[PDB]
Parts: C-alpha cells; sequence; structure tokens
RNA sequence: AGGGCGUGAAACCGUUAAGAGGUAAACGGGUGGGGUCCGCGCAGUCCGCCCGGAGGAUUCAACCCGGCGGCCGGUCCGGCC
RNA sequence: UGCGAGUGCCUAGUGGGCCACUUUUGGUAAGCAGAACUGGCGCUGCGGGAUGAACCGAACGCCGGGUUAAGGCGCCCGAU
RNA sequence: UCGCUGGCAGUCGGCAGAGCGAGAAAGAGAGUGGCGCGGACGCUACGCCGCGACGAGUAGGAGGGCCGCUGCGGUGAGCCUUGAAGCCUAGGGCGCGGGCCCGGGUGGAGCCGCCGCAGGUGCAGAUCUUGGUGGUAGUAGCAAAUAUUCAAACGAGAACU
C-alpha cells in the first residue's frame, strides 16, 4: 500500500482541455502555445459564438487543491539525498521527484533514503 | 448590469514605503503595530509620513523649529520631525531642545548638544511615549523646492508670475516680444 | 516638434560629429606613462630637485 | 537596464504603442524647433514669451573678470570668522571690536538683509550698501573701505 | 560514424499498422465507441490511547556520585563597556 | 433625495467619423449634401428581427438550480 | 480586483489562570480606614486571516510574472561517460496562461537552480532575406530546311557506331 496524504478532498477543475492558439490546426508554422490574438477583425478576440475560448482569470483553480497531484500530494524536485531531510517534516503533504539528470547509482540511494524517511516518490523505479 | 463607473475605485495612496532601507522597514513594523493597537492618531500620522517620499518630507531647519517651539504654551515638549533637521547658520542663540528625528546633520547635532538638548530616534520616542503625548509634530516647507515656481498658470498669460524654462538668464534670452510693450504686446 | 511646457534647446549635432569622437579609454595608460617618464627624469637628474628650478 | 524598460512589454502589440490611425512617421512637424513663427506659434507664445526679437545694447568684448563682484549678507557676516572670535569679543569688557575682512573670505560687496547681533564690528570690505551700512552703524561699529 | 562520413529537426515522400470516407477539408462545446499505454490495481487505509491474553528484557519510581546547561542573589563578590 | 471630498504634477492616443426618434436648410429625390438634442456603432460579445455594424431586449469572470425581457408555441425548431 | 488605508507581535502557561462581538463614552485597577508536571495549528509580517461590492473593451496607459533566451558576479560540499546538451514520443502530470516537471527512445561531453547584474532577448505576415521542399505533373513539350532500308562485324548490350 502506498503512502496516503493527510487529506484527500475532491479535486474540481474548471476545465480539462488546453487552450490552443487560434489557427494552430491549419499551419505547421503556428504552434499550439497560446498567443493572445490582437487582430482588428478577429472573431476569437471579439468572442463570437462557437469559436476558440480564451484563458480568463475565471478558470483559476481552487486554492486549497491547487498544484495538487491526483494522489493528493504536491511535487518537489530532488537532485541529491541532502534535500530529503527538507521533506522529512513536510511528510504528509509533499512528495519528491528525482531530477532527470541524476544517474542510476544515486537514484537508488535517494529511493532507499526516501523509503526510510516515509517520503513518497512518484518515480521510484525510473531507470533501474 | 450596474450603472456605475470604475474610474476612481482604486485609491492611489502608498501602502508601504517605496524604499528598501531595512532600518526604515523596522520602524514601519513598529509603528504599524502601534497605530493598529492604540487609539492615538499621532501614530497614524507618523507612519503615514514614514511611507512618504523625500519631496514629501522636506528638511526642517533649526530656525523654524526654534520659532515653533518658542510659540507660547508649548514649553518643554518634544519636537518631532519625520524628515531631516538641518543646521541654520543665520541663528545665534540655541535654546534647550528635545528633538526626535529620522536623521540630524552633524553640525545641527553639535549645536543642539552643546546647547544642552537631547536627540532621539523613533524607537526611543516609542519607548518614551507610545501615544506621542507631549509632542509637537512639525514638518518642513513642502513647496520650498525650486520646481514649484515653474508650476501653475503658464508663463506668457495675463497675470501669471510663473518662472519660464530658459537655458540661461541674460539680455538675449526670452525678453523681447511677449515681455515688452514696444516689441508687439505684453502678456 | 515642441510639446507642453519645456525648455527650447540647441544641440550642436548638425555637423558630422561621429567621424571624430575622442574617447578616453587610454587615460590610465597615459597616466602610467607620464609618471614613469617623470620617475625616469627624476632619477636621471640624480641630486637635483624633481620639480625643477 | 533594458530588462526594466517599456520595449519589453510591447512585444506582441502591433503598433508598439504609437497607434494605428496616425502611424509613427519620421518628422511630422519639421526638424528641431522649426515653425516657431508659423505652426508652433501658440506653443511658443504660451510657454516662451519674449523669445523672438531684440532688445538692449551690444557689448563686443565682454569680460566677466571685470564684471566680477560677489556679495555677502549681514546674516552670513559672522560666519566668516571662527565662533571663538565672537565668544571672546562678547565676553571681553574692554570694548575691542573684531575685524571682519570679507575680501579674505572671497566677497567684495556687503548687502544688509537680516538682523545683526548686538556686538561691535569693524567690517573691512570693498563696497557697501546704504542699508548694510546703517545696520552696522546701529549695532555700533565701523565700515572701512579697501581697494 | 562507410571517405561532403558528429548530432540529424520541419516542410515533402515510401512502406507497415489502426481507423474512416456521397455536402472540400479543418475547427469550438457535449458525450459515446474503439485503441495505445499507465495504475505495477485485482479482496484494500491506517494513526494514537485504553481493556483483555499469551510472551520477552537487567527494567521503572525513589536515593547516591560526577559532568553540563537555564534562571536567579530583595543589595554575594569581581570585572568590562 | 442621493453621495466621502479637495488639490498638484507628468502624460499617451486622438484631431477622416457613421447611424437612429423628434427639430431642420439645399435639392424633384436619393443608401444625397449640411446642422441642433439625446442615444448608439466605431471599441461589443449575447436573446429576437430567417439573413444584416448601428433595430427591439439586454450589456459579459468559470459554473449548478430557478425565473423572466423582446420575440414566440403546425413541422423544420424549444413551446398551445 | 478593489475597498474596509479591517484583524493578528497575546505562542501574555505551574514565575500559569486562558476574555475583549458587544445597542447606547470611559478600569477582569491597586491599595487606607470606617497528588498526577500537562496544554493542536500558527506569524516566509514583502506573511497569514476576515468581511462587503465588483469583473465588456480597439487606440493608449500602468502593475505582476516561481514566464522564456544569452552572458557576468555570487551561491547550491549542485548535476554528469552507471551518460550532459540537443532531438522524437498514441507515456504520467502541474499551471487560467506565458510555460514547466517526470517516463521511454536516440544521442556522446558538458549543464542547471537560487540571489543580484547586463543585453544584438521571444515572429505569421513586411510583393521581408537566405537555404530547402511540394501541387501543377510523369504534364507542357522534345514538329523550320523532302529520307531512309538491308546484311555483316565488334560488343554484355545496336533505330542511332
Ligand atoms: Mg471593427
Ligand atoms: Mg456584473
Ligand atoms: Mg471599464
Ligand atoms: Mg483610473
Ligand atoms: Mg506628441
Ligand atoms: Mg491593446
Ligand atoms: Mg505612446
Ligand atoms: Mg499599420
Ligand atoms: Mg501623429
Ligand atoms: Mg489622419
Ligand atoms: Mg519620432
Ligand atoms: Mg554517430
Ligand atoms: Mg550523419
Ligand atoms: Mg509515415
Ligand atoms: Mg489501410
Ligand atoms: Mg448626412
Ligand atoms: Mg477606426
Ligand atoms: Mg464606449
Ligand atoms: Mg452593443
Ligand atoms: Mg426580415
Ligand atoms: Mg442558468
Ligand atoms: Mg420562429
Ligand atoms: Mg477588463
Ligand atoms: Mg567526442
Ligand atoms: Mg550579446
Ligand atoms: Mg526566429
Ligand atoms: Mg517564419
Ligand atoms: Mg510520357
Ligand atoms: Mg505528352
Ligand atoms: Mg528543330
Amino acid at each position: 500500500a502506498a503512502l496516503r496524504p493527510l487529506v484527500k478532498p475532491k479535486i474540481v477543475k474548471k476545465r480539462t482541455k488546453k487552450f490552443i492558439r487560434h489557427q494552430s490546426d491549419r499551419y505547421v508554422k503556428i504552434k499550439r502555445n497560446w498567443r493572445k490574438p490582437r487582430g482588428i477583425d478577429n472573431r476569437v478576440r471579439r468572442r463570437f459564438k462557437g469559436q476558440i475560448l480564451m484563458p480568463n482569470i475565471g478558470y483559476g483553480s481552487n486554492k486549497k487543491t491547487k498544484h495538487m497531484l491526483p494522489s493528493g500530494f504536491r511535487k518537489f524536485l530532488v537532485h541529491n539525498v541532502k534535500e530529503l531531510e527538507v521533506l522529512l517534516m513536510c511528510n504528509k503533504s509533499y512528495c519528491a521527484e528525482i531530477a532527470h539528470n541524476v544517474s542510476s547509482k544515486n537514484r537508488k540511494a535517494i529511493v532507499e533514503r526516501a523509503a526510510q524517511l516515509a517520503i513518497r516518490v512518484t518515480n521510484p523505479n525510473a531507470r533501474l | 448590469g450596474v450603472d456605475i463607473r470604475h474610474n476612481k475605485d482604486r485609491k492611489v495612496r502608498r501602502k508601504e514605503p517605496k524604499s528598501q532601507d531595512i532600518y526604515l522597514r523596522l520602524l514601519v513594523k513598529l509603528y504599524r503595530f502601534l497605530a493598529r493597537r492604540t487609539n492615538s492618531t499621532f501614530n497614524q500620522v507618523v507612519l503615514k509620513r514614514l511611507f512618504m517620499s523625500r519631496t514629501n518630507r522636506p528638511p526642517l531647519s533649526l530656525s523654524r523649529m526654534i520659532r515653533k517651539m518658542k510659540l507660547p504654551g508649548r514649553e518643554n515638549k518634544t519636537a518631532v520631525v519625520v524628515g531631516t533637521v538641518t543646521d541654520d547658520v543665520r541663528v545665534q542663540e540655541v535654546p534647550k531642545l528635545k528633538v526626535c528625528a529620522l536623521r540630524v546633520t552633524s553640525r545641527a547635532r553639535s549645536r543642539i548638544l552643546k546647547a544642552g538638548g537631547k536627540i532621539l530616534t523613533f524607537d526611543q520616542l516609542a519607548l518614551d511615549s507610545p501615544k506621542g503625548r507631549g509632542t509637537v509634530l512639525l514638518s518642513g516647507p513642502r513647496k520650498g523646492r525650486e520646481v514649484y515656481r515653474h508650476f501653475g498658470k503658464a508663463p506668457g498669460t495675463p497675470h501669471s508670475h510663473t518662472k519660464p524654462y530658459v537655458r540661461s538668464k541674460g539680455r538675449k534670452f526670452e525678453r523681447a516680444r511677449g515681455r515688452r510693450a514696444s516689441r508687439g504686446y505684453k502678456n | 516638434a515642441p510639446s507642453r511646457n519645456g525648455m527650447i534647446l540647441k544641440p550642436h549635432f548638425h555637423k558630422d560629429w561621429q567621424r571624430r569622437v575622442a574617447t578616453w579609454f587610454n587615460q590610465p595608460a597615459r597616466k602610467i606613462r607620464r609618471r614613469k617618464a617623470r620617475q625616469a627624469r627624476a632619477r636621471r637628474i640624480a641630486p637635483r630637485p624633481a620639480a625643477g628650478p | 537596464p533594458s530588462r526594466l524598460r517599456k520595449t519589453r512589454k510591447l512585444r506582441g502589440h502591433v503598433s508598439h504603442g504609437h497607434g494605428r490611425i496616425g502611424k509613427h512617421r519620421k518628422h511630422p512637424g519639421g526638424r528641431g524647433n522649426a515653425g516657431g513663427m508659423h505652426h508652433h506659434r501658440i506653443n511658443f507664445d504660451k510657454y516662451h514669451p519674449g523669445y523672438f526679437g531684440k532688445v538692449g545694447m551690444r557689448h563686443y568684448h565682454l569680460k566677466r573678470n571685470q564684471s566680477f563682484c560677489p556679495t555677502v549678507n549681514l546674516d552670513k557676516l559672522w560666519t566668516l570668522v571662527s565662533e571663538q572670535t565672537r565668544v571672546n569679543a562678547a565676553k571681553n569688557k574692554t570694548g575691542a571690536a573684531p575685524i571682519i575682512d570679507v575680501v579674505r573670505s572671497g566677497y567684495y560687496k556687503v548687502l544688509g538683509k537680516g538682523k545683526l547681533p548686538k556686538q561691535p564690528v569693524i567690517v573691512k570690505a570693498k563696497f557697501f550698501s546704504r542699508r548694510a551700512e546703517e545696520k552696522i552703524k546701529g549695532v555700533g561699529g565701523a565700515c572701512v573701505l579697501v581697494a
């Protein structure tokens, strides 16, 4: 059994789809990263019915459940074993991550030390 | 929908000092606590002035301070300046004074101490009188800066003694046509 | 074009001022050279005053 | 620092903050301060009266060294010497008067603006004004001229 | 890495697999279906205190010896600023 | 009856406008040219007018429930 | 978001005594006579907390970016041939967004976080510059000046030698 968080409230998200840039489907030169349209005659900017939506501030997530992984934990990036004693006291709320650059032999030691300290790791069997 | 306007909803006043002086921010913490947890408006005025910029807290002079402290009634009270106390060389006799100030120039300090006065920082003022009672709050002339004689009704407009922006003052610079009566007209 | 109240100025930048701009990047080198020459003169005139007559 | 200025916030806005109706053209009013008489007339009249025209004489070879004469005031008169001088002069009952030579300090003319403390002085200057002389007389003291 | 040979992107093309196809195609919102993978899913949480039962230890409170530390002496003595 | 006010600096863009009820000048008249008052469009999406810059209603953060405006309820198409 | 320019230094604990929301100013005032050793969280105050109202926007203005790129001073007893940068991905996620973090693969030598500093710092357009690649399309076309055929040889191979 994995390590459960202190509380697991029902996470509500106002929108699950991403905000794709207008006319990013038609061209390859236009990437899906959002850019606010600024054309004078642009129907997405003028918000005509049935067009692409825009990232309002109203879509913001509940502050109590923001940045929260589906398990109920908040991510934290770890590069070496010296920065797990940091999460030693943030035990039931924050999980850990091994940075992609860490080699296998150090990733091991990080994993056993986290297991000893009861800190949850979301990528515990990454490279092997 | 509601029929209102949003032009003036946001106030413009300062909420914190714009500066990063750590001693100033400690003073602000102390006086925030005092103003919140007391019922004296003196502390509110003091921190409001702590928030201000330099042009809004001009230097105060020994001459003004001595005159305003020898005004009748306010004997042996503590003068309080949220600015700077500068020295004034055109004053001869210095009385005994009890000043509290953010900073005092060296010669002003020498004059006051030799005359037998006492100079305080705002932490000592808070320790001595939390409500600031027995104090006379002063400030420097706020419109003494040279910038203010350039403001208001534009020069070259009837009945406006406004200083113009001239590169240099002399005989050949902006003195002929809107100034004389012979050269055209006079404003 | 003039704007709201301000000063009316006369920049002398209508010639070709950029083809002749004297920078001072060699100022420390010139100071070092001058003082080295000064010391050389002072020790070539052995007992005489350094500042001259 | 370019990090803090306005060009960084205008990336992505087409006109770079200069509008679209009236573009940012090159010199839409003439170079420099042209048209002072013609189409900037009311700016020049409204903020620079007297700018156009001539007045007064001409002086072909003017010498500021000839026209040089700094001034000092009776307020600042006692600052030109040490306060030891003033204290000893006030203390002394013989009646001796200290000599205040303003040419040594670097002033040529004495103008009398403010009060003067009740103490005799011999002021040794190059020029005097009538009011300064009367104030020095009133405090009780002499004005000696030097060349 | 096979002599214009480090890495080898996009536009474009070949083939394999999956899906689909009379209102050019593509797009937004809402579901549904099918896939590829993931959960290492497949009898499902623990954490304190107390009660009861079997256990096992050099074992508790108190007392004595030594060391260290924190606060005082209404006004202990001595320093330093 | 309602409402917190006063005051100072620095300042960008703009200086091609157009439409509608009532008033109104030229013209036979005009989706013509020129004015007055108010409101709009430009800068503005949304329900209705099948369709539409300015018409009628109503002005906008992301959502659940309820109720209405103008306009509608044979079928397209929600509602006799 | 704005306003209240609202609240919180009172975590005042056996040297203790748990309060400051309630219609109507101001003392949980001081004195003078007549056993068991115990009590959650909090407050990067540039933080945390509590009420109300509000949320259209071109030209333009301002603020915040723990958005992003390159380089310098500090700093992480930082990362790395047990695999850095770069690139690909029907893999898992976070953020309203700019973007970012993991997994897999390829690759083979360097790279990044935080505090400041600096700038030749973010592209969809400009009949933009340079390089490359499509549909058109196996299409247009290979038509000025009369003309070629048979046999053999060489040759891997002959309408053309
Ligand atoms: Mg438009
Ligand atoms: Mg609203
Ligand atoms: Mg608005
Ligand atoms: Mg405003
Ligand atoms: Mg301008
Ligand atoms: Mg804009
Ligand atoms: Mg501008
Ligand atoms: Mg343009
Ligand atoms: Mg213009
Ligand atoms: Mg124009
Ligand atoms: Mg210009
Ligand atoms: Mg290779
Ligand atoms: Mg290659
Ligand atoms: Mg393919
Ligand atoms: Mg197929
Ligand atoms: Mg008309
Ligand atoms: Mg326009
Ligand atoms: Mg408007
Ligand atoms: Mg509208
Ligand atoms: Mg119709
Ligand atoms: Mg509804
Ligand atoms: Mg209908
Ligand atoms: Mg808005
Ligand atoms: Mg190599
Ligand atoms: Mg560079
Ligand atoms: Mg580019
Ligand atoms: Mg491009
Ligand atoms: Mg062919
Ligand atoms: Mg053909
Ligand atoms: Mg031919």
